[PDB]
């Protein structure tokens, strides 16, 4: 659990290797004196695991824009050493989480075999890598390999919704609800490339809805207004008043019927079945929500949430983005979080009301009765020096683009605290005034209109 | 045959031999074939018992088994912990659900059989070692056959799927005493395999491993030509099934009802697979497979349907049929799930023309709003909801389309149009799924009718709530009114006021509703109004405990019997879907066991290591209960608090009755911590009060007065607590010097409490509080070197 | 708790079920008690008279107090006015008496004896007006005398302003339950229906919310629901309000609202000061519960509200002017 962490920092200008300010040189430099105290007793588990992460960041670098229109596979180059390396007993797989004992002596665990070679790729502004895995009992495992961005933010963000869902596990309330936070395991290599977790079997939910070819609102409502349509129409009005962005949204809406809620129907046939998976999603998306709203989470739009086809449970990715950094923007998220017209109609007829409120309120009473316990953990993220929570122009431009660090920090534990103890407007609010008042909000439809076109409000 | 290799496997899941001298030799045979490997745990025994379920399906024969698993369950609970540790992460497929459905349907086949009360008394014992853990699951899932589902992806053709239903269903029926079955079956099975398609499903089956292609090579025979079935062109095919008589006679006789409608869909010209032509004979001597059957050839007409003229005389004729169900008419419960499984088995298959599954839904031009109430009426909940958001969504998007509305608005039109109330039918349907949170939903409808307002609050917990709107409202059935204000009392203790309260009525009222008998007869034993002296629960309760008093032991296991059998035979009756119906049975069978095994100790002697035990278990099976909801562990600790202070009232001359004093001291102190989690404040008080009653003030202060401050602080009564702890404290001061162990974790608690509340109330200033309490707690934990123990590392961790 | 005496352990019970309402479980807790116990003492059968005449168990038939109050209501009832004042002056005079060997050094003392003999005048008011005909005029008198006189008492305690409301509905009620073939009972009603919504807001003020939920629950006993709705409809949502219960509270009021929007076309005084009220208050409760933007509170509720009041042209009435202050 620390072998990677250390080697991470050791490995910070590794990237141009293969290819700042004095603190920089003193943890590299306290960072190699850790490698050398546990290579001394264990060499072979040392040597063996820097070559895989010698072999992630070269192959990471690997361009391959070649094969950005392929989506059958690519076969790995011959060059890579990843294809070398073979039956590494002493690597324990990266990818998967392993369960802490209390004794020293670590048995019984799965590590890798081998790599297959073929590698698929993933839409975005860069190509990250899709490779499998083979573990000891030889079941296959896929990792994401991302080249030219921070995967150390995405690190921290999984542990905080580890302790949300370890404050969540330990309250009777939340526990019998099941309400549980999705993680996958980061684990950066350098501070410009790292791997993490595919969450296999999961669908983005935008992929699954305004799909150009085979799209939920395309195949259920042919008749309505199309992806492109809703998207270009809100673009158009983007450099226009904000009654007329408000007519426009309404219109855009009154033509774009939401038709999430076939997800579980056309996946479940059974009714026992296809109800306790809505459940799940309701409980998923209620939770989420409330733990989203406490730690700021922005940037929730159609591609950055997951939903697991087995387990109807939505899953957030790229948690770059959070502390409330999203109002900063040029166009500030209005929004606590993604309460869109879809996500509301997949949680059935009784929509917000129901189980989305009163899971919605219990995790707020968890989140209350541990606030103590939340205000010091963000203390402890908000002063890491290597921590780049804090928005920049470079950071702000790239989120939206078109065709003191003291008093920071204290102003967001302050307005941290507020929320915790259900300060919104310098009033005390209960918490099931806190909870309304945080759905009022989301689905406001004025609110929506003012949000950025990327971010979908009308999906 | 022990050392027989292909009879090895076999031997070892056979149920065990019953206990008797007769069946020696055979039981050391089996004991030792089955634990070859090894000693099995408490979760592999949990595995063999299901497994030997799916053989045969005779009750009687599993009888012993049901007797070594209770044994298990018994002396294993420790393991029941662990396994649940093991099961949260997919509670879905919980081995302990699992055994809990398989258990009451192996009680609902022992329905209507020879000896079927030791049967299920035995799965009523097994079911009271396990009682309402929270399952975290909602929806009762039934085992399923993995082989039967994988023959099924065999096949992609639609009729080869049919056809490999039909044989296995055919091969299935060969077995039964009936000849005529038999005789009818062999000939459909000589029919379908001469056939072209059956001749092509057994080169695609051919492969797979399956006995039933050895039972029915006699059958199979090779010939030159294939079996052609006759095809007759009627001059009108409509005929025969455009009769609404025949859809619903109705008579009270649901064998001819779907005989009849099978064979005019058979004698009708419309279907046009060769398989469904030659399975009449089969369908004229069995009710159930007609059933099966009549959704395969509705489907099939559909098919081949031209011009929407076959779907129009369906849709009319099955919409007609729910309409009558509406009625107040009075349809057989068999009739109707026949025609809900014909609306399920279509809404799973794929129109001919390209669509999505809410195309698929509508083969049939229906009014879902009919099926949900009738699926509701069958007990059918999930399918209920599920058909009711299809009929909302479908309105929805026929009203739009119209055009070119919320819960309340589109439930005014469906009472307009069928009578029915959307929003109203959701409610029903969210309370018999018992989810608490999706009662919430749909709560809009009927806000201000004082029934609706008062489940609200006995779901809330708002006993005083409640109890008022009971007496104000008249209106209200009378049957109903008081059994919520007795129910709602009781929650709010008023143990004397509720007993004069029953005398009240008796002496107001002579007609007397049974409903009142299992109410006062409930608080007739928990009140220990022993003067008060089929068979209800409550009744079989508190005769049993009057049993217990005059030492009539043969009665009182008779009565504990009945009770257990009784149980068991309502809860076979029900729908079996929602896990929350599982809870109120399960939490009674408990009840019923832990006073079963108190019989044994109380009839011999009397001993510290015996009640030692007792507790140990109880308070080993209570820790499993933690999840449980309140109202399902309120009457287990009810019970307990009840049968110890029984034992107490018994003479006893050995002067060592203090171990019991002390066990009802540790309990009553449980239950009022147990109590001031769910809120409540009613029952630790008195709790406490009945702790006074057998304990005094002394120099030595003990645990449960530390727990009357607590009481008192979860009151809003922080006045009343911090005197309480001051007063504890200033004793303690005096009492002890560091000399007795026991006291030293009270005083460590007593310290840290005190300190914590002023610190809250601020009350005091930090240096006093520090120094006088915090420290001292610290200190007093810390240099009395009492150490070797683990109460006080947790103690220390605290302080 | 047993160790009390048993004297006094029933009459805290009696007391503590009446402040609560109950009057169903009283009164067969009372016949329970009767049934188990032959001794009858004086201060339990004190309670039981009061609890007699408060309930309107008239089947139940020195002398003390709630039994001359028992006994003249049921000379009321018989139209035997002979004993009627009879009773009435034997309880005054009597009252009176134990005040004269107290102490007379506590003025907290004198409170329980002028709130009964306060109820005991009103009783011997009302009894001129019983004996002879019955008219509007009369009935308006009484009720203005009575809601002068409870102004006076707006800084008096709630344990003594309770038994003086509770004899003002029993004695309104016995009225309507005599025979009237004149066809104006109406007038009654409206008095009762009035004073059952002041005494809801009286225990609304002193943080009672038994009491209010059983004036409600008698006022919807003799009126009904119509198209035009009434004040009490709108004192049940404040009293379901004070009962932490704001989605009940909230439904009521939105359903009023639409059901004067429907009815109302600026034609009717009377519902005008209704309609703003109820705009208002369903508005200032969306704002404290955050269920609702403050672009559709105000567009809907508030302004609605002050252009109801204003632009109705309703004016020269002094509740109007009271309407458009807070509105
Ligand atoms: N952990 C993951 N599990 C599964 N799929 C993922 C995961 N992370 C990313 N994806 C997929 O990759 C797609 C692109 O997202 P991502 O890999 O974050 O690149 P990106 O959009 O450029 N984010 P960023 O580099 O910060 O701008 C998503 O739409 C997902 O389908
Ligand atoms: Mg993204
Ligand atoms: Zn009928």
């Amino acid at each position: 659990h620390t072998l990677f962490i250390i080697l991470a920092l050791a490995n910070a200008n590794r990237d141009e290797f293969l290819t700042s300010s004095q603190l920089d040189e003193d943890r590299t430099e306290a960072a190699n004196r850790i490698i050398c105290t546990i290579r001394s007793r264990r060499p072979q588990m040392v040597r063996s695991v820097e070559a895989l992460c010698d072999a992630y960041i070269i192959l990471a670098n690997l361009d391959a824009t070649q094969w950005k229109t392929q989506r059958k596979g690519i076969n790995i180059p011959a060059d890579q050493p990843i294809t070398k390396l073979k039956n590494l007993e002493d690597v324990v797989v990266p990818t998967m989480e392993i369960k802490v004992d209390h004794t020293g002596e670590y048995g019984n665990l799965v590590t890798i075999q081998s790599f297959k070679a073929e590698f698929r790729l993933a839409g975005g502004v860069n190509l990250p890598k899709i490779i499998d895995c083979v573990g000891s009992d030889g079941k296959e495992r896929r990792q994401l390999v991302k080249g030219r961005d921070d995967l150390r933010q995405d690190a921290v963000m999984q542990q905080v919704f580890q302790m949300c869902n370890t404050l969540l596990q330990r309250n009777t309330e939340t526990r019998k609800r099941k309400l549980t936070i999705c993680t996958y395991k980061v684990v950066p290599l350098s501070q410009r490339s790292g791997v993490l977790e595919w969450c296999t079997g999961t669908v983005p939910i935008g992929e699954f809805l305004v799909n150009n070819e085979d799209g939920a609102h395309k195949r259920y409502r042919p008749n309505d207004f199309s992806a492109f349509q809703c998207q270009k129409k809100m673009m158009e009005v983007q450099k226009k008043s904000f009654e007329e962005k408000y007519e426009v949204f309404m219109d855009v809406c009154q033509n774009f019927q939401p038709v999430f809620r076939y997800f579980c129907m056309e996946k479940f046939l059974d009714p026992a079945i296809w109800f306790e998976k809505r459940l799940a999603y309701t409980r998923s998306v209620a939770t989420s929500s409330i733990v989203g709203y406490i730690l700021g989470l922005g940037d929730r739009h159609v591609q950055n949430i997951l939903i697991n086809e087995q387990s109807a449970e939505l899953v957030h990715i790229d948690l770059g983005v959070a502390f409330e950094q999203g109002k900063i923007l040029p166009t500030p998220e209005t929004v606590p979080f993604r309460l869109t017209r879809d996500i509301v109609d997949g949680m059935g007829i009784t929509g917000v009301e129901g189980v989305f409120r009163r899971c919605c309120e219990k995790t707020m009473e968890v989140m209350r009765n541990s606030q103590e316990t939340l205000l010091t953990i963000v203390e402890v993220l908000l002063y890491d020096p290597l921590f780049d929570w804090t928005m920049n122009p470079l950071k702000a431009l790239y989120l939206a683009q078109r065709p003191s660090f003291n008093k920071v920090a204290e102003r967001v534990l302050m307005r941290l605290q507020e929320k915790l103890k259900g300060v919104e407007e310098g009033t005390v609010l209960s918490v099931g005034g806190q909870v309304n008042l945080l759905i009022q909000q989301a689905i406001d439809p004025k609110n929506l209109s003012r949000l950025f076109p990327g971010w979908k409000a009308w999906v | 045959n022990k050392d027989n290799e292909n009879l090895y496997i076999t031997i070892k899941l056979l149920d065990p031999f019953p206990d008797h001298v007769v069946f020696k030799d055979l039981r050391i045979t089996q004991q030792k074939i089955k634990y070859s490997r090894g000693p099995f745990s408490l979760l592999e025994e949990i595995n063999h018992f299901l497994s030997v379920s799916v053989y045969d399906a005779l009750p009687l024969t599993r009888l012993e088994g049901l007797k070594d698993l209770r044994r298990q369950l018994e002396l294993h609970k420790d393991q029941m912990v662990d396994i649940m540790r093991a099961s949260q992460d997919n509670p879905q497929d919980g081995i302990m659900v699992k055994l809990v459905v398989n258990l009451l349907q192996l009680s609902k086949m022992a329905i209507n059989h020879t000896g079927e009360k030791e049967v299920l008394e035995a799965v009523g014992s097994c079911l009271g070692e396990v009682g309402p853990i929270d399952f975290s699951t909602i929806a009762i899932q039934h085992s399923k056959d993995a082989s039967y589902t994988k023959a099924l992806k065999l096949f992609e053709d639609k009729e080869l799927q049919w056809t490999f239903i039909m044989l296995t269903y055919l091969n299935n029926t060969l077995v039964e005493d009936c000849v005529k079955v038999r005789s009818a079956a062999v000939t459909c099975l000589k029919n379908i395999l001469a056939t072209k398609t059956g001749h092509s499903f057994w080169e695609i089956y051919k492969m797979t491993t399956d006995p039933m292609l050895a039972y029915l090579q006699p059958f199979r025979t090779s010939r030159k030509k294939f079996l052609e079935v006759p095809r007759f062109d009627k001059e009108n095919p409509f005929e025969g099934l455009d009769d609404i008589n025949l859809w619903i006679p109705l008579s009270e006789n649901h064998d001819i009802w779907i005989k009849t409608l099978t064979c005019a869909f058979l004698d009708s010209g419309g279907t046009k697979c060769e398989i469904l032509q030659l399975l009449k004979p089969m369908c004229e001597v069995k009710t159930d497979f007609c059933q099966t059957v009549l959704p395969y050839l509705i489907h099939d007409i559909l098919l081949q349907d031209t011009n929407e003229s076959w779907r129009n005389l369906l849709s009319t004729h099955v919409q007609g049929f729910f309409t009558s169900c509406l009625r107040h008419c009075c349809l057989d419960k068999k009739s109707q799930r026949t025609m809900l499984a014909v609306v399920d088995y279509m809404r799973r298959q794929k129109r001919p023309s390209s669509g999505t599954i809410f195309n698929d839904a509508f083969w049939l031009d229906l009014n879902y709003l009919e099926v949900a109430k009738v699926a509701q009426s069958c007990a059918a909940h999930f399918t209920a909801l599920l058909y009711a958001e299809i009929y909302a969504d479908k309105k929805s998007m026929d009203d739009q389309e119209k055009r070119s509305t919320t819960i309340s608005s589109l439930s005014e039109k469906s009472k307009e149009e069928t009578g029915i109330s959307l929003q109203d039918l959701l409610l029903e349907i969210y309370r018999s799924i018992g989810e608490p949170d999706s009662l919430y939903g749909c709560g809009g409808g009927k806000m201000l009718q004082p029934i609706t307002r008062l489940r609200t609050y006995e779901h809330e917990a708002m006993w005083g709530k409640a109890l008022v709107t009971y007496d104000l409202e008249t209106a209200i059935p009378s049957s109903t009114r008081q059994a919520g204000i007795i129910q709602a009392l009781q929650n709010l203790g008023l143990c004397h006021i509720l007993s004069v309260y029953l005398k009240g009525l008796d002496y107001e009222n002579k007609d007397w509703c049974p409903e009142l008998e299992e109410l006062h007869y409930q608080a007739a034993w928990r009140n220990m109004q022993w003067d008060h002296c089929g068979t209800s629960y409550h009744e079989s309760l508190y005769n049993a405990l009057q049993s217990l008093r005059d030492r009539e032991f043969s009665t009182f296991y008779e009565s504990l019997k009945y009770a257990r059998v009784k149980e068991v035979e309502e809860m076979c009756k029900r729908s079996l879907e929602s896990v929350y119906s599982l809870y109120p049975t399960l939490s009674r069978l408990q009840a019923i066991g832990e006073l079963e095994s108190i019989g044994e100790l109380f009839s011999r002697s009397v001993t510290h290591r015996q009640l030692s035990e007792v507790y140990i278990k109880w308070q080993k099976h209570s820790q499993l209960l933690k999840d449980s909801d309140f109202s399902f562990q309120e009457p287990i600790m009810a019970l307990r608090t009840v049968i110890l202070e029984i034992l107490m009232e018994k003479e006893m001359d050995n002067s060592q009755r203090e171990c019991i004093k002390d066990i009802l001291t540790k309990h009553l102190v449980e239950l009022s911590i147990l109590a001031r989690t769910f809120k409540n404040t009613q029952l630790p008080e008195r709790a406490i009060f009945q702790i006074k009653q057998y304990n005094s003030v002394s120099c030595g202060v003990s645990e449960w007065q530390l727990e009357e401050a607590q009481v008192f602080w979860a009151k809003k009564e922080q006045s009343l607590a911090l005197s309480i702890l001051k007063q504890m404290i200033k004793k303690l001061d005096a009492s002890c010097a560091a000399n007795n162990p026991s006291l030293k974790l009270t005083y460590t608690e007593c310290l840290r409490v005190c300190g914590n509340w002023l610190a809250e109330t601020c009350l005091e200033n930090p240096a006093v509080i520090m120094q006088t309490y915090l420290e001292k707690a610290v200190e007093v934990a810390g240099n009395y070197d009492g150490e070797s123990s683990d109460e006080l590392r947790n103690g220390k961790m605290k302080a």
